[PDB]
């Protein structure tokens, strides 16, 4: 089973193709090379803006193969078959979607994790490191799994902090505490 | 019809049975209303049809019991006789 | 008894709106800045208990 | 003052810990938030939003878990942290709810602070088994002579009070509670029925009237009013009798007795409908969900007279069903009628004709019978049932110049009919139900003209107190009318009737 | 070990994704071992990719998506034996009588298929009964289904009790009273009464085995109780050769339970809010209820009107299977007749001259005509006058009233209730009795001598006792 | 999007590897989601309309809905048998 | 809406000055009087009378909200209450008007009621 079940709506068939890339296990490196194919799509976006344009049939599939001829071959035969599949299902609007999702599966296999510490305001770099450290020194990053902790700025998320990673948070914001204080002093 | 009925200022209900009864066209004024009323009615015509309504209203009730064929009280049959005409 | 209870309810709402006044005061202060550091260290102690 | 203490208490809450599960709303529309996360959530679990609104999680779906909000959508918006309480829906249970009006959640809306709750028990817990029940043997008295005799009610029992909308539907029920104030005072704790009124979709004004009446008759001190008000959300309304039932189980299981009055399940049905349609769960007959039957049966199987190994205690229930022009053919009435044992069918024509209580006992039945009737009262009310039946049948023989025999029946019937009237919010002791019925049964009220019937009752009672309140007490304590009591009574009734 | 982690819990429809290799077959039984109780899920779909859609028998509350499941591999298998007689058993097949683990011998899957055309008996035979009224006007057919009519407590419990006693005498049979849409309060009464009436003796022997399926139990377990009971019955029929009689309570709740499960499963409910697969569910059940060469399961089922609409598809579907209808009336019980059966609404599809006997038919037709004329005659006998109407007209009234009183059987179960000793009068003896009454050679015998008697021979005696 | 063998991840996964029906499954099918007395088969492209198919489970069915990439057989046979 | 504890409930008696109404179903101040009736059975007229009698009589304010009513009726009501002087365009009025009409999309018809409520 692929590391982490996406739920897989459309792109999840390509996540199962990532499971097949683990099966014919050079497809794990194929996820790096397919990230290079996504980089080719990142050079693409003038043509990518045309590619969100509907109605390219068998001629659309041939035009996609022409973009593939401009490519060097990142993601290999599984990527070529995905190009045909996406062509057959006719959608460029879930083209990059599959890319992002394959990226999640790939970096799940790698074991990289993504956390965030949304706060009212930016936080120290000393703070950033100390929480990444803390997370490693907690079971949350058991170590064997990486972390990309991103502090986000959202003053709407009032004073204090909220740490997020996994389905696990600590929310020591102001608003929640003020709420509780008020409620009891209206009781 | 329900939506329209709410929108409109009147209904001019017609009855099929009364069409066969010989009013052709037949208008059944039981479910016909004009909320706007007799400000849009000529003053003369307001006067003459003033109790036309009363007689008819009495006639409707009186007629309903009256079909039985019994010899009803005369006051009711004053209504019945007038109403028929 | 009725007035005693009513007076208690009135006191509670008086102190409720004065609490609002303290909330407005705290959120301006660079206690707003200094307590973020406090939450940072508080979360450090908490998360290390995991 | 209290405030200095309260602020100190809040200050004493400041512990915080890593939240095991969280969700973030993916999209919220139509009160059907679809939350992304909550991976290991328990089913039907209580969930707390950032708005603090509560919900339960009826649909656990692999992609999204579709919480149903118990509150407003106004304060709810996309990407909202939904802390995972990790506690399936449960409500505080304990003796604290006695004389306390709480909203559905269990928060006091009488603001009498924290509930003395010795447990929080889940809202739904399955009904007591075959062997955990034993047969009824405990009457319960409503203080309404007709109801107590014609429709004898016991404890454990479930019987409808199905009749026309707000014809003082609540008033008929409330009368029982008031007579139960008398029994409650009594030290026997099986006679301590801790009544529960479950106000389902009832406006806060309507419940305000009820509350004040309860305070006036001092009935607040065993009352519980679970309140799901007219404005309050249809999920709260849906779970409101279920939630209430769990409270009832606590009393019942403790071996106590209590009476729960669900008012009105018809609107409960509508709320479940609203919910089901909003969950896009298909309609069924009479555009009501098909598993409405299943729902109602679950609720009503929690009213039960428990076996003595499982404690004597019971929960008694009297659901109130509101009839849409007396149409008991309606799907929600038909279902309930089968599930419950007895119905009381309040007759609206009688109500309109000013007979309060308004009941036709042609259409009221009780199948919990005379093991829920006082023995004394049974003796003097076989006759009563039969006489009134005749009065009804021979009614149309008066609507013609006809036999003296019919006229004899009619008089005897009319006096009886007049007797079972009673201005609402006056309950009566059984030891005073029995004398009045005895007199009527013996047709000694036939002579007493209709206007003097009303006067006679109270006078006879006061006469009984002056002459022999020993007789009243004796009737009460024997619980059976002895030959000696019927002897003394026959003499006494005659003497009072004579004057 | 076939195991899967729960991957949905939308309602009581739980999708379980099983580790890729294990392909569940449809109608398998899964057990999710839970701390509080056990949970039995019945696989009602293969959703593909080693996933299912199942229904639940027990409530799914507090379930966590990803709980390990164990697949038994086929339908729930319930113990059978004479051991299981006199035990209250839940749908799962476990004691709810609280008399500890029921002695299992063999267990057998609750789903089974109707016996083949070859195994069906080509000739319909008649099951003898001890109730005379039953034996004339609606003689039970062996294998057949007899659909009870009347309301709750019109004498229903006592009627059913009589039958349990009679089946044991008549054949040697057993029974299983399965209660569908059963109110547990009503159930307690039934169990205590049945213990009292000795059809169950917990110390002694118990003819009847009880399966109670309460209304509080989920609709899925409401639907499956009937299948479970039938499996037990079939062990008696096929494998003990027994003629047995299996009572069912409401078939209204068979329909209701089936309806809910279908709609949840997404199968579009057919008209009047009823399951689309309505017919087949009765078909399997009521063709598994049949006379095999070995034995015959006869079933007396209870039909509760949906809203008095017999026009509804569900009553009609029931009525198609039925071979008899017994139409109880409380009015009839009020004329002191125990049995309470309304004779003019007592009808069976087998009543034909060939089938029930030529004599039995001829006797039946006459007895029906006699009563029919008596009822009509009694109308105008009352209005015009008894003697203001023919000697012949009051003769029919008298002859009829002697039959009416002769119907009254103070039978054994209700011996306590009537006082008078039980009267168990066989079908053959019933025919004999009506012949004499028809030939009016006992129109010199009082009506209150024909009151509360057994056979013809017996009411010779009662006439004597009145005189003596 | 709509149910297609590209939605069906295992069918899709074989395609994305490279291997496909390869005409074998243009004349034989493999059952997918079976239950509710309908089966959804992948392949059978040479199927005639209202043909009789025999499932390898001793069940025969009549092809009813010939849909792009899939055929929905209707079972002359019981669900328990088929998987 | 005000909570259970915010409720303060007792019933004062309005006098409509219409004898049938007063005797056979007296109206109450704080109440939820409900004018069930058919189309234009003087439904407007009844309201107009209530405003004419009770509104002038009482010192309190009123808010008259018309949810989806006709612009012909609207022009008459405006003029009519200018005539009865209950609305005076110089000088106070013991009533307010929130005239909502049916041509306005149904969404606006829904929250015209809420608008009136807030006043």
């Amino acid at each position: 089973p692929p590391p982490v079940r996406l739920f897989g709506v459309e792109g999840t068939y390509a996540t199962a193709l990532y499971q097949a890339a683990a099966k014919n296990s050079s497809i794990d490196a194929a996820f790096q090379s397919l990230q290079k194919v996504e980089s080719t799509v990142k050079k693409n976006p003038k043509l990518g803006h045309l590619l969100l344009n509907p109605a390219l049939s068998l001629k659309d599939r041939n035009s996609v193969i022409d973009a593939i001829v401009e490519t060097h071959k990142n993601l290999d035969g599984y990527v070529v078959n995905l190009l045909k599949v996406l062509s057959e299902n006719n959608r460029l609007g879930c083209f990059e979607k599959i890319a992002s999702d394959f990226g999640v599966l790939n970096d799940a296999h790698n074991g990289l994790l993504k956390g965030t510490v949304t706060s009212a305001e930016p936080l120290d770099p000393k703070s950033f490191k100390r929480i990444e450290k803390a997370l490693s020194a907690s079971k949350l990053v058991g170590q064997g799994k990486s972390l990309k902790l991103e502090n986000v700025v959202k003053p709407e998320i009032k004073g204090g902090l909220i740490v997020e990673l996994g389905d696990k948070t600590v929310d020591l914001s102001i608003s929640t505490k003020i709420q509780k204080l008020n409620k009891v002093l209206e009781d | 019809p329900t939506n329209v009925i709410s929108i409109t200022d009147g209904q001019i209900f017609l009855e099929a049975e009364l069409f066969y009864k010989g009013i052709r066209p037949a208008i059944n004024v039981g479910l016909s209303v004009s909320r706007v009323g007799s400000a849009a009615q000529v003053k003369a015509l307001k006067q003459v049809a003033g109790s036309l309504k009363l007689f008819l209203a009495q006639y409707r009730e009186v007629a309903a019991f009256a079909q039985f064929g019994s010899d009803l009280d005369a006051s009711t049959k004053q209504t019945l006789v007038r109403g028929e005409r | 008894v009725r007035y005693e209870a009513s007076l208690r309810q009135l006191e509670q709402r008086q102190l409720a709106k004065s609490v609002i006044s303290r909330v407005q005061s705290e959120l301006g202060n660079p206690k707003f800045q200094e307590k973020v550091l406090q939450q940072s260290i508080s979360e450090i102690e908490q998360l290390l208990s995991k | 003052e209290v405030s200095s203490i309260l602020e100190e208490r809040i200050k004493g809450v400041s512990d915080e810990a890593n939240l095991n599960e969280t969700g973030r709303v993916l999209a919220v529309g139509d009160g059907i938030a679809r939350v992304f996360g909550l991976n290991n959530i328990q089913a039907e679990e209580l969930v707390e939003f950032s708005s603090g609104v509560k919900g339960m999680a009826l649909n656990l779906e692999p992609g999204q878990v579709g919480i149903v909000l118990f509150g407003s959508d106004r304060l709810v918006k996309e990407g909202e942290l939904v802390k995972r309480t990790g506690n399936i829906v449960d409500v505080p249970v304990g003796p604290g709810l006695l004389g306390r009006v709480v909203d559905a959640l269990g928060n006091p809306i009488d603001g009498k602070g924290p509930i003395d709750a010795a447990g929080r028990s889940r809202a739904q817990v399955k009904a007591p088994g075959i062997l955990p029940r034993r047969s009824v043997h405990e009457p319960v008295q409503t203080g309404l002579k007709a109801v107590d005799a014609l429709v004898p009610i016991g404890r454990g029992q479930r019987e409808l009070i199905i009749g026309d909308r707000q014809t003082g539907k609540t008033a008929v029920a409330l009368d029982t509670i008031l007579n139960q104030k008398r029994w409650n005072n009594g030290s026997d704790e099986s006679k301590k029925l801790y009544c529960v009124y479950v106000a389902v979709g009832q406006k806060r004004s309507t419940v305000a009237q009820l509350v004040q009446t309860l305070e006036q008759h001092d009935a607040m001190k065993y009352s519980i009013i679970v309140a799901a008000t007219a404005s309050e959300a249809a999920p709260l309304q849906y779970l409101a009798p279920f939630t209430a039932a769990s409270i009832g189980e606590w009393f019942r299981d403790n071996g106590k007795h209590a009476l729960i009055v669900y008012d009105d399940l018809s609107k409960q049905a509508v709320a479940y409908r609203q919910l089901s349609l909003l969950l896009r769960r298909p309609p069924g007959r009479e555009a009501y969900p098909g598993d409405v039957f299943y729902l109602h049966s679950r609720l009503l199987e929690r009213a039960a007279k428990l076996s003595e190994k499982e404690g004597s205690g019971s929960l008694t229930a009297l659901p109130v069903i509101e009839t849409q022009g007396g149409d008991v053919s309606a799907y929600i009435p038909t279902n309930v009628i089968s599930i419950t044992d007895g119905q009381i069918f309040l007759e609206a024509e009688l109500f309109y004709k000013g007979i309060r209580p308004a009941i036709n006992v042609g259409l009221s039945v009780s199948r919990v019978g005379s093991a829920a009737q006082v023995k004394a009262l049974k003796q003097v009310a076989g006759s009563l049932k039969l006489f009134l039946a005749q009065y009804r049948e021979v009614a149309a023989f008066a609507q013609s110049d006809l036999d003296a025999s019919t006229k004899q029946t009619l008089v005897r019937g009319e006096r009886l009919t007049q007797l079972l009237k009673q201005n609402q919010y006056s309950p009566l002791a059984t030891e005073e139900q029995v004398p009045l019925i005895y007199a009527g049964v013996n047709g000694h009220l036939d002579g007493i003209e209709l206007s003097r019937i009303g006067e006679f009752e109270s006078s006879f009672l006061s006469y009984l107190k002056s002459n022999h309140n020993e007789l009243l007490t004796e009737i009460r304590e024997k619980g059976e009318l002895s030959k000696e009591l019927l002897a003394s009574l026959k003499s006494a009734t005659e003497s009072f009737v004579a004057t | 070990p076939i195991t899967g982690k729960v991957t949905a819990v939308i309602g009581a429809i739980v999708d379980v994704h099983f580790e890729q290799s294990e392909l569940p077959a449809i109608l398998n039984a899964l057990e999710i071992k839970t701390p509080q109780g056990k949970l039995v899920l019945e696989v009602a779909q293969h959703l593909g990719e080693n996933t299912v859609r199942t229904i639940a028998m027990d409530g799914t509350e507090g379930l966590v998506r990803g709980e390990k499941v164990l697949d038994t591999g086929g339908p729930i298998s319930v113990p059978v034996g004479r051991e299981t007689l006199g035990r209250i058993i839940n749908v799962i097949g476990e004691p709810i009588d609280e008399r500890g683990p029921i002695k299992s011998k063999l267990r057998k899957p609750i789903h089974a298929d109707p016996p083949s055309f070859a195994e069906q008996s080509t000739s319909a035979e008649i099951l003898e009964t001890g109730i005379k009224v039953v034996d004339l006007l609606a003689p039970y057919a062996r294998g057949g289904k007899i659909g009870l009519f009347g309301g709750a407590g019109v004498g229903k419990t006592v009627f059913i009790q009589e039958l349990i006693n009679n089946i044991a005498k008549a054949h040697g049979g057993f029974s299983v009273f399965t209660g569908v849409g059963e109110r547990t309060r009503e159930g307690n009464d039934l169990y205590r009464e049945m213990k009292e009436t000795g059809v169950i003796n917990l110390e002694g022997e118990s003819k009847v085995a009880l399966v109670f399926g309460q209304m509080n139990e989920p609709p899925g377990a409401r639907a499956r109780v009937a299948l479970t009971g039938l499996t037990i019955a079939e062990y008696f029929r096929d494998e003990e050769g027994q003629d047995v009689l299996l009572f069912i309570d409401n078939i209204f709740r068979f329909t209701q339970a089936g309806s809910e499960v279908s709609a949840l499963l997404g199968r579009i409910p057919s008209a009047v809010g009823y399951q689309p697969t309505l017919a087949t569910d009765m078909g399997l059940l009521q063709e598994r209820i049949t006379t095999t060469k070995k034995g015959s399961v006869t079933s007396v089922q209870a039909v509760y009107v949906p809203a008095d609409d017999l026009t509804d598809p569900a009553p009609a579907t029931t009525f198609a299977h039925l071979d008899a209808t017994t139409v109880l009336s409380r009015g009839i019980s009020e004329l002191g007749i125990y049995p309470a059966v309304d004779p003019l609404d007592s009808k069976s599809r087998l009543l034909d001259a060939a089938v029930v006997g030529q004599e039995h038919y001829d006797v039946a037709s006459k007895v029906q005509e006699t009563l029919q004329t008596y009822k009509s005659l009694q109308d105008i006998i009352a209005i015009l006058g008894m003697d203001e109407l023919s000697e012949q007209d009051k003769l029919t009234v008298e002859r009829a009233r002697k039959i009416q009183r002769f119907l009254s059987q103070p039978f054994a179960v209700a011996e306590v209730f009537t006082g008078i000793p039980g009267k168990l009068v066989r079908l053959k003896d019933t025919v004999a009795s009506f012949k004499a009454v028809l030939e009016g050679k006992y129109d010199n015998i009082p009506e209150h001598a024909f009151y509360m008697v057994g056979g013809i021979e017996d009411v010779v005696a009662k006439a004597e006792k009145l005189a003596a | 999007t709509k149910a297609q063998p590209t939605e069906v991840s295992s069918i899709l996964e074989e395609r994305i590897k490279g291997v496909s029906d390869e005409a074998n499954l243009n004349e034989t099918g493999r059952v997918l989601a079976v239950g509710d007395g309908i089966a959804r088969v992948f392949g059978l492209n040479n199927i005639q309309a209202e043909e009789l198919v025999e499932f390898s489970s001793g069940v025969k069915g009549m092809a009813l809905n010939l849909e792009p990439g899939q055929v929905g057989i209707v079972l002359f046979g019981s669900d328990r048998l088929v998987k």
